[PDB]
């Protein structure tokens, strides 16, 4: 029922705390573009085993 | 699970061929490490002589011309024509 809590506004923010969300929130959603872009990596991919995963470099020969 | 082995590691683990002797690789490079020319280096000679030839890659054979010279030994032959001189 009653109706104020909390003390603000969403006791808003604060005003560094907008912050503490800021692209913590967001910059791991720019990594689960890691997952974006397959969020697989076994790509059908065999492959990413023996595990893995990576891990070129790039060797060669 | 196992408990027992983990279907075993020189056998689960047997990517111990990232290592292992395989100069099956690396070592396919360090006997071209000294390769040639002649060899090796002299005589018969940087160039060119070349442009052109042992080794490249590529390709292509290869010869080429006769191996020489039938003709060239002034001209060919011979002993040497003949033909006349």
């Amino acid at each position: 029922l009653w109706f104020d809590p909390l003390g603000w506004g969403s006791a808003s923010p604060q005003k560094l705390k907008e912050l503490r969300t800021k692209e913590i929130k967001n910059g791991r959603l720019a990594m689960l573009a890691v997952m974006g872009a397959w969020f697989q990596h076994i790509y059908t991919g065999t492959g990413p085993i023996d595990n893995l995963f990576a891990h070129l470099a790039d060797p060669g020969h | 699970g196992v408990i027992e082995e983990y279907l075993e590691k020189s056998k689960t683990n047997k990517e111990l061929n990232d290592k292992k002797r395989l100069a099956t690789t690396g070592a396919n490079f360090a006997r071209a490490y000294t390769v040639e020319f002649g060899s090796c280096k002299f005589p018969e000679n940087f160039t060119g002589c070349q442009d052109l030839a042992k080794q490249k890659k590529v390709p292509f054979l290869s010869d080429d011309l006769d191996l020489e010279c039938e003709g060239k030994d002034k001209y060919k032959c011979g002993s040497n024509v003949f033909w006349k001189w």
